[PDB]
């Protein structure tokens, strides 16, 4: 003491947060593409009319 | 709904299908506010006339 208090540094206490993946389990399909856009065609055919 | 010896065994179904009516409206195939009991002994025949 006097000039300065001596210390022991004990191990650092890091806390690495993360946002673990949950929703990306329902998005299993990956496509890397250089076309401008992606396109889907959706078709509905009711076949229950009398 | 069945008793122990197998007596009484009502067997239950629920029908909610909707067909597309002639007016294109969508309507229930089974009368929703009603219950029907039916047995194979109706012996129904699908009947087709002359074309």
């Amino acid at each position: 003491a006097g000039l300065y208090t001596t210390y022991q540094l004990l191990e650092v206490q890091r806390k690495l947060k993360t946002l673990p993946a949950f929703f990306l389990q329902w998005f299993p399909r990956q496509i890397n593409f250089q076309e401008d856009m992606i396109a889907f065609d959706k078709v509905i055919q009711d076949v229950t009319r009398v | 709904l069945v008793g122990a010896n197998g007596a009484g065994r009502m067997r239950i179904w629920v029908n909610t299908q909707k067909y597309r009516d002639q007016n294109d409206q969508e309507q229930f195939l089974m009368k929703q506010k009603a219950v029907m009991g039916i047995s194979s002994a109706i012996e129904g025949v699908r009947c087709f006339g002359a074309i």
